[PDB]
């Protein structure tokens, strides 16, 4: 089985965590230190990350 | 492009090596120069980029 | 139109042969130049054009 969850309230963590003696590994990832490279972005993503809509000379 | 010391920029890639200080635009042939179209246009963008580089959450 | 090195564009047909870089605008008559009717106001269209051209799924 393969499931990815985009939860924002972090409610489901306790619903997917059991005792470690049952050999049920979990991949609970903390995006605060997930290390997403900034060189994988394209035009629109980069210009949104750096430039803002306030400037009229984009 | 002419630097403050009078160096002529053969290739713009040298701008990546270090920040370069340019000469002042003037009409007299002794120090004749003209500000480029991008000169003094994205100061707010520079400030925003510097703020992004110095952030403590990204 | 004036080239970067000072040469003048006698025939616009050369634009089809290859890309050319033009010098900046200046007020003095020795190297006088000015912006065109549409200068530096639509190039995001060029960006999406290049993105469409370089796609390999089409």
């Amino acid at each position: 089985s393969h499931i990815i969850i985009f939860d924002i309230h972090s409610e489901y963590k306790s619903a997917f965590e059991i005792d470690k003696n049952e050999d049920f590994n979990l991949n609970y990832l903390d995006v605060e230190k997930l290390k997403l490279p900034y060189w994988l972005m394209n035009s629109e993503e980069l210009e949104t990350l750096f430039i803002e809509s306030n400037e009229q000379n984009s | 492009p002419k630097l403050s010391n009078g160096e002529l920029v053969e290739n713009r890639q040298i701008y990546f090596n270090e920040k370069l200080e340019f000469t002042s635009s003037n009409t007299s042939k002794a120090t004749k120069a003209s500000n480029g179209p991008f000169n003094g246009e994205f100061n707010r963008f520079l400030s925003r980029f510097e703020t992004k580089l110095t952030d403590k959450r990204l």
